[PDB]
């Protein structure tokens, strides 16, 4: 019940713009007002749930308009065991047509009023936060 | 960049030897159909008339928009002395090459030449059969050797020492192997008028003691000659010369007479389409060639999986892009081969695309990327993992006795260009090799 009112909510109430779902979303739900997409983490090389993951956005509503484009980024840390997989795992959106653009750079990211983790005190401390994951009447009685 | 380039070559020639140079009516009415429009115009003016015109009457013919063409032609006229300024009686006159008037002045009115264009031996051969695939398999023979690609038949010594000898083509005895520079990508890619000047060029500066004029002599006369047709054969050293010329694909001999080919008539002047190709967003090349100049090149930055006669299919492959770039192929090249050989499939959907970006908004005019443009961003990418690591040769500098002197010696090596890196904390700084001894012998004095 809680999952299908958030789901509810984030379709019709206005307030409530953007969700953080999980591997459960990742097929078989139906959003006709999603049109932007993201994942922060993956399931390594299974091609199969990038394709999933983003058909929650390729039926939005708003698909006719003109110069209507929906979004799917994926946020992969650069150096790391993370590239191998995100090559790896749109091997089957290539197939079918779609193209992935690489994006180094978002401009005007630097003039954000506030950001997470901007200040070394706040980076060193998530640091260690995330490293260290790893007788009926005795009863009166009590 | 074609007459910019024979034309460039003739300005750095000593004035003594330009002389000498215009003896030749054939060089003459060569040499004068590589200047601008309106030098040709003057000069055309002065010929026929023996008497000296001022320059003010000169720039009177142009009308002031033109005013400017005015310029380059003067100069250019100048630069290969063909006109001569003389000044006397408080007037800047002009006049005309003595030489080049009477040379042009034969060549159209049919004096006598010399044979500057040659004779005649009336015993013709069969154009299309023969000179067309002796020239053809000549120059497909320097150019596949040039790519790289495995070939029977090595071309001779001459031709190779001319290619080492230049840019083309860097070789190494401890590689034991030959393979091509940023300049040969660059070769490869001009069209066959600049690629055979390339050549020529290179063979005139590789000369030594065989007159500079003569190779000239021969050249350009070898333009005024018309292909299919036999010509009796001369200077000495147009003899070697003309046997040099052959390994070139330019002049076919039977083993007395000497016939011209394609290429020789192809050095004058100037004068779907075989090398187009498709490139998918999934990193695939479908070329539709059928030559194997074209897929050895292509092979270059080019996985090659299958082939069918009229067609050749192939991937893309970061192995292939690294083989190119570490034998100095700049990926901006890459991508000027593809755009360049885009099939017309591609051009018409980014015509579209075109269309379509104006048409929701006409005031932007975006550039018309033929090829998607993940594949030229994947290429860059990839060129900046081998520059990932930057590393230089020099020294390191430190333990100096006074901030004075640290900023001295480090200011001096940044003046000079020498400095890589400094501290003013630590007093330290980097400076490359090449300027260790200039900075080394500052610090003493
Ligand atoms: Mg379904």
């Amino acid at each position: 019940q809680e999952r299908m009112n958030i789901l509810q909510n984030f379709q019709y109430n206005d307030q409530i713009n953007t969700i953080f779902l999980s591997k459960v979303g990742d097929t078989s739900i139906d959003l006709p007002e999603a049109t932007c997409l993201i994942q922060i983490s993956s399931h390594y090389g299974s091609r199969r749930q990038e394709a999933q993951r983003l058909g929650r956005i390729l039926r939005a509503k708003r698909r006719n308009d003109e110069g209507f484009n929906a979004f799917f980024y994926s946020l992969v840390s650069k150096d790391t065991q993370e590239m191998y997989y995100s090559t790896k795992r749109q091997a089957f959106l290539v197939d079918q047509g779609y193209a992935f653009k690489v994006i180094t750079h978002l401009h005007g990211m630097e003039n954000i009023p506030n950001l997470a983790y901007a200040s070394p005190r706040e980076r060193r401390e998530l640091l260690q936060e995330v490293l260290l994951k790893n007788h009926p009447l005795i009863r009166k009685m009590y | 960049s074609l007459k910019h380039s024979v034309t460039q070559y003739l300005e750095e020639i000593p004035q003594q030897v330009q002389n000498r140079l215009y003896t030749s009516p054939a060089t003459c009415l060569a040499i004068y159909r590589i200047l601008p429009p309106l030098a040709k115009f003057f000069i055309m003016a002065m010929v026929f008339n023996e008497n000296e015109v001022p320059l003010l009457d000169l720039d009177k013919w142009v009308n002031s928009n033109g005013k400017l063409q005015f310029q380059n032609a003067i100069k250019s006229m100048k630069s290969l002395h063909l006109l001569i300024p003389n000044k006397s009686s408080g007037t800047l006159m002009i006049n005309l090459n003595p030489t080049f008037k009477i040379s042009l002045r034969n060549a159209l009115t049919g004096g006598e030449v010399q044979n500057s264009f040659g004779v005649v031996v009336e015993e013709n051969v069969v154009s299309l059969d023969l000179l067309d695939e002796y020239s053809a398999n000549k120059w497909e023979t320097i150019l596949h050797f040039m790519v790289g690609t495995p070939l029977a038949k090595i071309p001779s010594e001459k031709v190779l020492n001319l290619l080492k000898h230049s840019k083309l083509m860097e070789e190494v005895n401890s590689t034991g192997e030959f393979k091509i520079t940023n300049e040969g990508f660059q070769f490869l890619l001009q069209e066959i008028n600049s690629q055979l000047w390339t050549l020529l060029l290179q063979y005139l500066k590789m000369i030594e003691t065989m007159d500079l004029v003569d190779v000239l002599h021969f050249i350009f006369m070898l333009g005024a000659l018309e292909v299919g047709k036999a010509y009796k054969i001369l200077s000495e050293t147009q003899r070697i010369m003309l046997q040099d010329m052959r390994d070139y694909g330019l002049v076919f001999q039977k083993h007395s007479i000497f016939y011209p080919t394609k290429l020789a008539l192809m050095l004058t002047s100037d004068t779907i389409p075989d090398g187009s190709l498709i490139v998918e967003t999934n990193f695939k090349i479908y070329s539709y060639s059928n030559s194997p100049l074209q897929i050895a090149v292509l092979s270059l930055f080019v996985h090659l999986k299958a082939r069918f006669v009229n067609m050749v299919l192939g991937q893309i492959t970061r192995e292939s892009i690294r083989r190119a770039l570490t034998n100095g192929i700049t990926a901006d090249q890459i991508i000027a081969y593809l755009e360049t050989h885009a099939h017309p499939q591609m051009r018409r959907l980014a015509e579209e695309k075109l269309e379509k970006k104006l048409e929701l908004d006409p005031n932007c005019k975006e550039p018309l990327q033929v090829l998607p443009p993940t594949v030229v961003d994947q290429i860059r990418l990839w060129q900046l993992e081998l520059d990932r690591v930057i590393t230089y040769e020099g020294s390191l500098y430190s333990d100096f006795e006074t901030s004075q002197e640290y900023n001295l010696l480090s200011k001096y090596a940044q003046d000079i260009g020498v400095l890589l890196w400094k501290d003013d904390k630590k007093k330290k700084f980097f400076i490359s090799k090449e300027g260790n001894s200039q900075v080394l012998d500052f610090a003493k004095r």
